[PDB]
RNA sequence: UUGACCUCGGAUCAGGUAGGAGGACCCGCUGAACUUAAGCAUAUCAAUAAGCGGAGGAAAAGAAACCAACAGGGAUUGCCCUAGUAACGGCGAGUGAAGCGGCAACAGCUCAAAUUUGAAAGCUGGCUUCGGCCCGCGUUGUAAUUUGGAGAGGAUGCUUU
RNA sequence: AAGCUCCUUCGACGAGUCGAGUAGUUUGGGAAUGCUGCUCAAAAUGGGAGGUAAAUUUCUUCUAAAGCUAAAUACCGGCCA
């Protein structure tokens, strides 16, 4: 499969040693800025959609609507307390509820919240 | 495959996302009544009237191109035919 | 001869092309504008019910906070901008209308005399916009509307709006459906 | 489901009176084959085999309606004067003709390089 | 509301009404210049759901396009060049966005609504003060307005797999041989 | 070729330029011949009142 | 006199060929090759799926047509065959497949387009009832009646209908003659080639009580 | 006679802006042949090179008229895999994805559609003792409120600057 | 000024745009894969894309024709190391 010009768009990757020191570096300068908090946001616990990967489940994009109110997070509070929040995803069952219910309330549990002034 | 407690989900906001409202159909039948017909629906709307109404579905299949917009617009022009009548 | 200018020329063939084409019913019914005397009767009342100028509003919030630094009703003016005022033809709140002849995107004053006649508003087509901006303190003004006057004037309000029901949307009845122009 | 008798109470009700007591060939020229044709066919991957037997199939109709449409008599055969529109492009059969020409000048264009091998050895 | 109204009226844009102020206006605008300034929109309910505001700042300019075929087709549309060409009238401004006005036999009519980037009202307000940044040099040009997208085609879905992310960067990483260092 | 207004007004004079450029609009603005193309119009919705 | 038919009694036939929103070219040849040997039949394009399959009936009743052969496509993929009698009568679904088109320049037979066929049936669709609804609605929607001023006269071609395993294979072939040794038919094989599973027998319109199911039937 | 309003012009009037360069990478337009198929025209080459237009430190894309058929996922982008699979093919030459999955990074919003109507509440300029005065824009609509997994308005009571 | 709660009150959502036919182009992709040109030209229990032989188009999932936005990605050029 070389009847275009290959020679011409040939990428070679001797900056992975280099680009990971960077992306090191992204993730030390973030948390130079939010030193107390953590870097990366909570996130939910979702099922894989196909038939291949139903036994498996992973992490979401944002919580559900239900799923922040059944907890007792307001929703305006929740991305400015660490928790990715997802207006698109619906709970259709009661086992993706009572799962990301479970886990916002483990959540709080291993919260420390600063008063604001 | 798998049972699952399914939940009842909350209306959407976003279903019927045109028109329902009862303004909105106050505005059409006030712009249609002040604006007046296209040419080819003056043409249907004689046929409708000359009880032609086997050629006013064919000639408004020409030039809508569908036939479900033929039947939707010969419905359309039907009931401006009879609230015209009344008023006369 | 002698050369007319483009712009000189195209002023006077759009005014002849409005006037003599097959000029469709309710563009036709611009045509067809009330008389002088009840334009003037007209501007007697709404001339009562000016709104207030940007330098006497700025006089009278200095005349109330001075008093607070030392007990009124709801303020009748004359409404106006098209939107309000076809909102307040919507929910019946006007008692009359006037609509401006030359309004020159002509499609926001088409609708507004058959509106008016749905909700039963009387309505009258007035000569200027620039009348009408004049009255409401701008340069200009599409439509005006009256919706409730002080109770010193009930009473010729009330014999203005019969004037317009019987002086001019009586003559317009049927001539309002009927296609203008011709030849 | 094969509901039995309510399957001949359709047919009834569109069955057109085609009978050769009152009806000529000429009318429906339907012809009802005795071969049952799956009996001719041994097995259905056989594409030499499946294309005779509908082939031979058409061929006893077409026989036995020749012969009922003289009896009665219809111009039956198209004349040398009928230039009449066909239900293909001509010039579909033109590239069948071109495609006609290629596969038969190849099967002789290879006999003469056989001729030029038979001299080399 | 009566923009409600307006908008119920470009629907019917056969009807008589339409017809006759697309026919009255279409014969105005053959006498006036390829491109001409206009004062206000001459579809002012299209205008305000496009971007435009009653600003200092913001300008409406008219365009007509010859129709017809470039059996060559130019894949630009007549939109598209209607931009360009009014782009290349007002350096200073940004094009913003552009709709259908008119069309005849010979020429398509299209009206742009343009931003001063310089100046000061435009430059304070945070809903527009986005296209004083650099980034947004002749979007017309570069296929950034709504016809561009459309052109483009930058819709979700498997129907644009070959040009949702940009067509030729698309084509640059599918040709691309990629090589690591353990292999 | 002065033809009197339809609305009972009175025989016009306008120049053959005048006249032409009648013409002109008004051939790309014609429905059709045979059925009516200007037609009075019948207040189906505002006769009722709200 | 209206419905043009030059007979001692009218065979008065008509049929609406029709597809759906998303059809092949090898399926919209198949229209086109179906309709062009078929002289009394009306083409119509893109039927909405989102609508019902009564509303085919009136939309055949506008334009006069007693017999529907809907293609309706799936998937993009898969055709669908639907013959049935308008107003009333029965209608029956196949599945088509192993489609050739007349466009495909191997078949080396040519006819007359509107001439009349003579119809090859199997013995299979005499003997069994199943075979023999759809015999009587092969043998409409292919009617051709006799005085049908759009037909061209000479007899030139037959159409093989044949059950093979619980298929139905249409063949078409060309009459030529050739004349004999001391002239006998030599069939050329003209056009359309595909195999036909049916799939349910129903005995309304297009809905009614169900007739026939064919419980055999893998989908693709 | 005067004065508006609209429209079109003039001005070495005041304040601004565009051109050109560079173009490795980026966004559009336009677009070719040899070659391969041991000949050659469909095809390939190649949606490439050359030509034209337009940007930045990145650009472009981007918060579903999406993917899916699930026990569901959930803006965009990039890597690995999917995979030389599906698909299309003088079914020769060959061409050639995407969804799922593991990662990297993560962020959500602004309008138009409403009557502030118990008060154009908004904004550009000029003069300025820098404190606040005029002109103009604008009702053919500038603020505030709202943007459909929403919202408004009342009512009620806690919580926030 | 702001967030939530409740409800004998309301709840507006982008048109020469979809779409139909046709020609060119393009793609692995004749629901045109997409785009563009021409002719005609929409809807409001609407529209789009799917799923399904399952018996009728049952069900599923989103809302187009207005707009903004860092990061992860590219880099034979610019300031350096």
């Amino acid at each position: 499969h070389f009847r275009k010009h290959w020679q011409r768009r040939v990428r070679c990757h001797f900056d992975q040693p280099g680009k990971k020191v960077t992306r090191r570096l992204a993730r030390r300068a973030k948390a130079a800025a939010l030193a107390p908090r953590p870097v990366d946001k909570l996130r939910p616990i979702v099922r894989c959609p196909t038939v291949k990967y139903n036994r498996r489940t992973r992490l979401g994009r944002g919580f559900t609507l239900e799923e922040l109110k059944a907890a007792g997070i307001p929703r305006l509070l929740a991305p400015t307390i660490g928790i990715a929040v997802d207006h698109r995803r619906k709970n259709l069952s009661e086992e993706s509820l009572a799962a990301n219910v479970q886990r916002l309330k483990d959540y709080k549990a291993r919260l420390i919240l600063f008063p604001r002034k | 495959g798998h049972k699952t407690t399914r939940r009842v989900l909350k209306e959407r906001p976003s279903r019927r996302k045109g028109a329902q409202s009862k303004r909105t159909q106050f505005v059409r039948s006030l712009i249609r009544e002040v604006a007046g017909l296209a040419p080819y629906e003056r043409r249907v709307i004689e046929l409708l009237r000359n009880g032609k109404d086997k050629r006013a579905r064919k000639f408004s299949k020409k030039k809508l191109g569908t036939f479900g917009r033929a039947k939707r617009k010969c419905e359309e022009l039907q009931r401006i035919i009879a609230e015209s009548r009344r008023a006369h | 001869m002698v050369k007319w200018p483009e712009y000189i020329r195209l002023q006077r063939q759009k005014k002849i092309l409005r006037m003599r084409l097959k000029v469709p019913p309710a563009i036709a019914q611009f045509q067809y504008t009330l008389d002088k005397n009840l334009a003037a009767q007209a501007f007697k009342l709404l001339n009562k019910y000016r709104p207030e100028t940007k330098q006497e509003k700025k006089e009278r919030l200095l005349r109330e906070a001075t008093a607070i630094k030392e007990v009124s009703k709801k303020p009748y003016t004359v409404k106006y901008g098209l939107n309000h005022v076809v909102g307040l033809i919507e929910n019946k709140k006007a008692s009359l209308v006037l609509i401006a002849n030359d309004v020159d995107p002509i499609e926001l004053v088409v609708f507004l005399p058959a509106l008016c006649r749905k909700m039963g508003i009387p309505y009258a087509i007035i000569k200027g916009k620039a009348r009408l901006g004049t009255l409401v303190h701008k340069k200009t003004a599409a439509v005006v509307a009256i919706t409730e006057v002080r109770s010193e004037d009930k009473n010729e309000l009330a014999k203005l709006i019969s004037a317009v029901k019987e002086g001019y949307l009586e003559k317009v009845e049927d001539t309002r459906k009927r296609w203008g122009g011709g030849i | 489901i094969n509901n039995k008798e309510g399957l001949l109470t359709a047919l009834r009700r569109i069955q057109l009176d085609i009978n050769p007591k009152t009806t000529p060939f000429s009318f429906h020229q339907s012809v009802v084959a005795s071969k049952r044709t799956e009996d001719s066919i041994p097995q259905i991957e056989d594409d030499l085999q499946r294309e005779l037997a509908f082939m031979n199939q058409a061929l006893e109709a077409a026989r036995l309606g020749r012969s009922l449409l003289r009896k009665e008599g219809v111009p039956f055969t198209r004349p040398t004067d009928y230039f009449a529109e066909m239900v293909r492009t001509d010039a579909t059969m033109e590239k069948v003709k071109q495609k006609l020409i290629e596969e038969a000048t190849a099967k002789k264009a290879a006999a003469e390089a056989r001729k030029q091998r038979d001299l080399k050895k | 509301g009566a923009l409600k109204y307006l908008e119920e009226l470009s629907k019917k844009k056969q009807s008589d009404v339409v017809r006759f102020l697309l026919r009255v206006r279409c014969w105005e605008y053959r006498q006036l210049n390829v491109i001409h300034r206009a004062s206000r929109p001459s579809r002012p309910d299209k205008a305000r759901r496009l971007g435009y505001k009653a600003k200092q700042g913001y300008v409406i300019y008219r365009v007509r396009v010859r129709r017809g075929g470039r059996q060559l087709k130019y894949q630009r549309s007549l939109r598209a060049t209607a931009e360009e060409r009014v782009g290349r009238r007002c350096s200073n401004l940004r094009v913003l966005n552009s709709y259908w006005v008119n069309q005849d036999s010979t020429y398509k009519y299209y009206e742009v609504i343009l931003v001063d980037p310089n100046h000061k009202a435009i430059r304070r307000d945070p809903r527009i003060n986005w296209i004083c940044n650099p980034v947004h040099k002749h979007r017309e040009c570069r296929g950034l307005t709504s016809t561009g997208k459309k052109s483009r085609g930058l819709n979700k879905g498997h129907r644009f797999n070959k040009t949702r992310a940009g067509r030729r960067k698309t084509w640059k990483r599918h040709n691309t041989l990629s090589l690591w260092r353990y292999r | 070729t002065g033809l009197t207004d339809p609305n009972t007004g009175k025989p016009l004079n306008l120049s053959r330029d005048e006249l032409e450029l009648i013409r002109k609009v008004q051939q790309g603005l014609i429905p059709d011949d045979v059925e009516d193309p200007y037609p009075d119009t019948v207040e189906w919705f505002t006769s009722v009142e709200e | 006199d209206r419905s043009n038919i030059i007979a001692e009694r009218k065979n008065k036939q008509r049929v609406l060929v029709l597809s759906s929103r998303g059809v092949t070219y090898r399926h919209r040849h198949l229209l086109n090759d179906l309709a062009s040997m078929l002289p009394h039949g009306r083409k119509d394009a893109k039927f909405d799926t989102k609508s019902r399959l009564y509303e085919l009936c009136e939309l055949a009743e506008l334009y006069n047509c007693n017999n529907v052969l809907f293609f309706e496509a799936r998937k993009g993929k898969d055709l669908y065959m639907w013959f049935s009698k308008v107003p009333n009568g029965p209608t029956v679904k196949f599945y088509a497949q192993n489609l050739h088109t007349m466009e495909e320049l191997h078949f080396q037979g040519n006819c007359l387009k509107g001439s009349r066929p003579i119809l090859s049936f199997d013995a299979a669709f005499e003997q069994e009832p199943y075979l023999k609804v759809i015999k009587e609605l092969f043998l409409h929607t292919f009617g051709v009646p006799q005085g049908h001023k759009k037909s061209k006269p000479f007899i030139d071609h037959v159409l093989s209908f044949s059950v093979a395993d619980g298929k139905i294979w249409v063949r078409n072939y060309e009459i030529r003659e050739v004349e004999k040794v001391k002239t006998d038919i030599n069939l050329i094989e003209i056009g359309p080639r595909f195999v036909l599973t049916p799939i349910i027998i129903q005995e309304g319109s297009f809905g009614g009580p169900i007739l026939y199911e064919n419980k055999r039937f893998i989908s693709p």
